[PDB]
RNA sequence: CUGCCGAAGUUUCCCUCAGGAUAGCAGAAACUCAGAUCAGUUUUAUGAGUAUGUAAAAUGAGAGUUUCUAGUGGGCCAUUUUUGGUAAGCAGAACUGGCGAUGCGGGAUGAACCGAACGUGAGGUUAAGGUGCCGGAAUGUACGCUC
RNA sequence: GCGAAACCACAGCCUGGGGGGCCAGGCAAAAUCAGCGG
RNA sequence: UGUAUAAAAAUAGAGGUAGGCUACUCUCCUGUAUCGUAGAAGAUGGGCGAUGGUUGAUGAAACGGAAGUGUUUUAUUGACUUGUCCAUGAAAUUCCAGAAUCCAUUGCAUACGACUUUA
């Protein structure tokens, strides 16, 4: 059979990928982001020089399959706070922005148009 | 037996306090602090005598007395005049490159039997490393506590080892030369 | 270890029928049995273990194996009585003891006593 | 506030039982404070009540009381044995009881 | 319940008891000897007061008539000088008894 | 609780043996009746005098002459084991002769798991001379300058209450 | 016997504290334990580890690893947790990590019959449950230590304010002339 | 349906065959002595080889008889010797009990282990077993050994 | 839409001890659909 | 049915004490403590003494995130103000009781449910 670790082979409970593990914080480093979310569109193939030191294919031409993922710029709409607790990370509070993009309002509503758009 | 007493004559030092099973002994050289909760013992400091007493103790606890007495002697001599550990280098074919960083607290050794590893040793605090120019390959290990200096010497000795070869043919390595006080 | 089993140290018996009576160690039979006595006629000399007693600070000089009469002479000479009571440890025990044999009327007067003590609450 | 409570609290521990047989005829009561078998000699004979409630408003009170008597000391630690008019139900194991000071002996 | 009183006379098993009515408002009453907590407070003069006028028929069921108030007042008259003489007794009789928490009835005596 | 028992008895006189000899024993027993049983066991195994031809003339109990005087006792005993013979000689320091034997029963059944029937007491003697003492701990206990803190500090004052579940403060125990 | 009590678990023995606690729960008392990390077990540290790797080896169970979950397992073995008498006694026992805020303002009592010092011969090997579990799969050893230090700062600061306050009432106590009558009644 | 009584579970023989037996145990009726008549008992006296049998005071009990009429003649467990045996089990009898017809407490659980024989209930008190918690009952006392 | 029969003491979670019912443990949330072990 | 009480640390030791890192002295050896405690279930008044205490409503300000279940500084308020001393009343209770789904769409999904869309 396949890997025992990936068991059980049940369908994912999330439609979209969830980042369970994040890079460790470092106050010495400047503020920077860690994750992105785009959309997979398709793939093509590209021709690229292979500058691999010590390899037999060093400083020459190699063909590599590539994938194309469109990543339109997001809109930062809010921030959340997390507290390290003896029970793990706990959500302390959450603050948002004023003019939420209309697509975000679609996320909160299963039937947006029928709803009176009372979110936030 | 119900009692087992050990006596210590305090040398010059400055302070030999036994405050809360913690000898924060200060000598003319400096101050060192060690824990004493490892064993349950009566340690009295009075005049020029320190009394270590076992009451109704087993031989297992009795053996701790002389060990503590040997221990207590170590730093009190260290804080008075210090301790120096002389290190000698022996190489067969490939000369060994030794560098000292942060005034010798970290020692990197290079070119060991043809191997190309910059073996780095961050020596434990309280011990620093110096290279003696009076005699070549002579390395001085100065500190105020034998167990720390010796452990660093043991560590530098074990990282300076040979693998899957014959010991009686290869002679390169680092080994203990001798001990002594700073003065 | 200020509490030190020494020939002639005063001891205070905390278990057995002689609980609360003072007495002095006379001779060390072994690390689990000891011989104690007191001039007080209510306390006959007997061989008492170390489990029922707690050692006290006061120590009076006493030659080993002294008879009760000599011990009484030594105690009276060294005024150990009212020297134990000088300690703040002692003063609490009868304070607990005096409260033991109170009655209802004594308790009420105490309520009057403490209430008149608290009413001041005068602090600058 | 503290102008009441002329009784002594207790707990209905269990039935006086063998290892594998409960004898519901007599219960076990631990008076809050009793600490010896000689101590329980004081509480022997007193009257002990178990005060519970129910939805029915009998005579203008949801509160009911089941009477009982301390009968004899139980064990070496100061629990007693009680014989109530109605055997206390098995669901009151651990519930609270009141050993009122009467009938007195002083 | 919980009202400290003074016993007037012994009437077989029950006790003819009352507190100073001006103090605790306790009328002369019968109380069984099993429902009494006798205290060790100093004794009160009761020999001088009249007690012979108390019988089980007198207390038995046949709006309180006046002379029943009067003789109690007379008993108070013979009892007030004593409680006035001994300090703290008058208010102690007025005081109500209760069990403060953390108290062992067997140990603390009365 | 054992007692000292001076047990004296002799065999039943007859025409062959008109005047039996009075044997004497200083043996320990919890009651008078056990003293007789140990007596017959001690003597029959040794002198071979039958039970039915023996009568006992006097049972007396010996109170300790000077109980208040501390003493050191020498105790010769014979261990019975898988082998069944061991000349063991223990020494105990205490105040009462009976108390020393009690401890000897305490130690023999603790250190060596002995049994009262198996162990037969050989001789109990006083050791009046410190030089006559042979045990270092007793010798150390006999020194002029004895001094030691009360061992098992917790055993002193223990907890000192009736049922003190949930004490409100930590115990000093010092 | 208060309705709710808090048992500080620092220096208590896991087995002997649980047996005391399990009985109190069956008596109906709502017992809450705090500072379950600093519990103790008789036996050197590596021994108690191996007896725990047997527990993890036992598998089909749910080897709960947090120190509170270790103690709760200990109590669950001294209750009749199959029956509704013990099933309703288990839910009163609240064992926590360190001291949550709703309990750090409450007086914490200690069990004399199960303290480490009164029950272990001096020098005997023993292990701390908090350290043990942090080497079995617990992951919150460091955070509780940091949080406990912070509360110690506030609690110690609280005492100093209270210490001065009682000192004022200590200094003004002798001003009462009834102290002589207090002495006569031994109070 | 309730009540009362209540076994043997084995000899004896006969018997080609299966059995038949007499006896014992369990009963029912008819008749003697108020007995020194019996006893799963021990003494007294022995005689012979610490044991053995025998006859002749202690203790308890009312002991008897002739007549018929059922049921039964399996086995299991443990002790004594015991002769034959050996890596080691064993193998064989004679003997003694109890289970077999029997619930109950304890031994976590149990055919033989430890206690105990059962009308229906009340109180008292025990046995064996036990008193850290589950679990009724000392997180008792004392003296020791063990990491 | 029509529509059975076999079969049925009672039922149905596993480890260990004496199997599914006993003892001690582990656990323990309805109703159901589909493939499929014992 | 007083739902009264928050340092820590160690038990072969801690804390406090005043001065200039401490000398020295003191406390510990239990909570059998400390705090609160009357009133026909808490009445009506009268004085004497002190600027207090207790609360209810507040005006709040500050603090508390580990599960903040609250704490404090408090200005405020009008009560109650046993602090102490006096007078009136009890009683025959006469012995305990706005959203989401379906219908509809989509196909990133799909045995059927379900899931991702749209409407």
């Amino acid at each position: 059979h396949g890997s025992l670790g990936f068991l059980p082979r049940k369908r994912a409970s999330r439609q979209r990928g969830k980042v369970k593990a994040f890079p460790k914080d470092d106050a010495s480093k400047p503020v920077h982001l860690t994750a992105f979310l785009g959309y997979k569109a398709g793939m093509t193939h590209i021709v690229r020089d292979l500058d691999r030191p010590g390899s037999k294919m060093h400083k020459r031409e190699i063909l590599e399959a590539v994938t194309v993922i469109e990543t339109p710029p997001m809109v930062v709409v809010g921030v959340v706070g997390y507290v390290e607790t003896p029970r793990g990370l706990r959500s302390l509070t959450t603050v948002w922005a004023e003019h939420l993009s209309e697509e975000v309002k679609r996320r909160f509503y299963k039937n947006w148009f029928k709803s009176k758009k009372k979110a936030f | 037996d119900i009692y087992k007493d050990e006596t210590l004559t305090i040398p010059k030092g400055v302070t030999v306090d036994i405050k809360a099973r913690n000898v924060t002994v200060t000598g003319p050289r400096g101050t060192l602090k060690q824990n004493l909760r490892h064993v349950d013992i009566e340690m009295k400091k009075q005049g020029n005598t320190i009394k270590f007493i076992v009451w109704h103790g087993s031989r297992k606890h009795n053996a701790c007395i002389r060990s503590v007495y040997s221990i207590i002697n170590n730093m009190i001599i260290g804080v008075t005049q210090g301790f120096r550990y002389k290190m000698r280098l022996v190489y067969a074919h490939f000369p060994i490159n030794i560098n000292l960083t942060e005034n010798g607290t970290v020692v990197e050794i290079r070119n060991f039997l043809g191997e190309r590893i910059t073996r780095v040793i961050k020596c434990l605090p309280g011990v620093t490393v110096s290279i003696s120019s009076a005699v070549k390959d002579e390395i001085i290990l100065e500190g105020n506590s034998l167990e720390n200096v010796s452990q660093s010497a043991a560590n530098i000795k074990q990282i300076c080892n040979v693998r899957n070869k014959d010991i009686r043919k290869f002679l390169d390595g680092i080994y203990v030369s001798e001990r002594g006080n700073i003065e | 270890f200020k509490r030190y089993v020494e020939v002639g140290r005063v001891v205070l018996v905390t278990k057995g029928e002689y609980t609360g009576k003072l007495a002095v160690i006379v001779d060390i039979v072994d690390h689990k049995r000891a011989l104690i006595d007191s001039p007080c006629s209510e306390f006959p000399r007997q061989v008492i273990r170390y489990g029922s007693v707690v050692l006290t600070h006061i120590v009076m000089k006493l030659p080993r194996g002294a008879r009760s009469g000599i011990v009484a002479k030594k105690w009276k000479a060294q005024d150990v009585c009212n020297k134990w009571a000088s300690s703040a440890w002692a003063k609490k025990l009868e304070a607990k003891k005096v409260r033991s044999q109170l009655n209802d009327f004594d308790r009420f007067a105490v309520m009057r006593l403490k209430k008149q003590r608290r009413e001041q609450v005068n602090v600058a | 506030a503290q102008g009441h409570r002329l009784y002594v609290k207790a707990k209905h521990l269990s039935f006086q039982r063998s290892k594998h047989v409960i004898h519901p005829g007599t219960s076990i009561v631990k008076i809050e404070g009793c600490d010896s078998k000689e101590e329980a000699q004081f509480y022997l004979g007193k009257r002990v009540c178990y005060v519970y409630k129910s939805s029915k408003a009998v005579r203008g009170s949801k509160i009911r009381v089941i009477w009982g008597t301390i009968a004899r000391p139980h064990g070496n630690s100061g629990a007693v044995r009680a014989r109530f008019v109605h055997n206390l139900p098995a669901k009151t194991f651990g519930s609270s009881l009141r050993v009122m000071l009467y009938p007195s002996n002083i | 319940r919980g009202k400290r009183v003074v016993v007037l006379s012994q009437l077989e098993d029950t006790l003819v008891v009352t507190g100073p009515y001006k103090v605790n408002g306790v009328p002369i009453r019968r109380v069984n000897h099993r429902y009494v907590i006798a205290t060790s407070a100093p004794k009160i003069d009761v020999s001088g007061v009249s007690v012979e006028k108390f019988t089980k028929a007198y207390f038995a069921k046949q709006a309180l008539p006046a002379e029943r108030i009067a003789d109690q007042k007379a008993v108070d008259a013979k009892l007030l000088p004593a409680i006035k003489a001994i300090p703290n007794m008058k208010e102690y009789l007025a005081a109500s008894f209760a069990l403060s928490n953390g108290d062992r009835p067997h140990l603390m005596k009365f | 609780a054992l007692k000292e028992y001076q047990v004296v008895g002799r065999k039943v006189p007859t025409e062959h043996e008109p005047v039996p000899k009075l044997f004497r024993m200083r043996l320990f027993a919890p009651n008078e009746s056990v003293a007789k049983s140990r007596y017959w066991y001690f003597l029959k195994m040794i002198n071979k005098v039958k039970k039915a031809t023996g009568e006992i003339v006097a049972i007396n109990e010996i109170s300790e002459p000077k109980p208040l005087k501390a003493k050191v006792f020498g105790i010769w005993i014979r261990y019975d084991s898988r082998s069944g013979t061991h000349n063991m000689y223990k020494e105990f320091r205490d105040t009462t002769r009976v108390g020393a034997v009690e401890a000897m029963y305490a130690d023999m059944a603790a250190r060596h798991r002995a049994r009262f029937r198996s162990i037969r007491i050989l001789k109990v003697v006083e050791v009046e001379k410190k030089e006559d003492v042979r045990r270092n701990y007793v010798k150390q206990l006999l020194n002029p300058h004895l001094k030691f803190p009360l061992p098992h500090r917790r055993t002193g004052v223990v907890g000192l209450a009736g049922k003190k579940v949930f004490a409100p403060h930590r115990p000093s125990t010092f | 016997f208060q309705k709710v009590v808090v048992i500080d678990a620092k220096g208590h023995l896991l087995g002997r504290l649980a047996s005391v606690v399990a009985k109190q729960l069956l008596g109906g008392q709502k017992v809450v334990v705090v500072r379950c990390e600093e519990l103790n077990i008789s036996g050197h540290f590596f021994r108690n580890k191996l007896k725990y790797l047997a527990y993890l080896r036992k598998a089909c169970a749910f080897h709960f690893r947090a120190p509170s979950r270790i103690f709760q397992k200990a109590v669950r073995g001294m209750l009749p947790h199959k029956t509704a008498r013990g099933q309703a006694a288990l839910e009163h026992l609240q064992a926590v990590e360190g001291i949550p805020p709703p309990f750090d303002k409450q007086k914490r009592v200690v069990v004399p019959a199960a303290l480490r010092v009164l029950r272990l011969k001096p020098g005997r090997k023993y292990c701390t449950v908090g350290r043990l579990s942090s080497e079995v799969g617990w992951k919150y050893n460091d955070i509780v230590a940091k949080l406990e230090e912070r509360r110690k700062v506030k609690s110690a600061a609280f005492y100093q304010a209270k210490l001065a306050k009682q000192k004022k009432i200590a200094s003004a106590k002798e001003a009462s002339p009834v102290n002589q009558k207090l002495s006569q009644f031994g109070y």
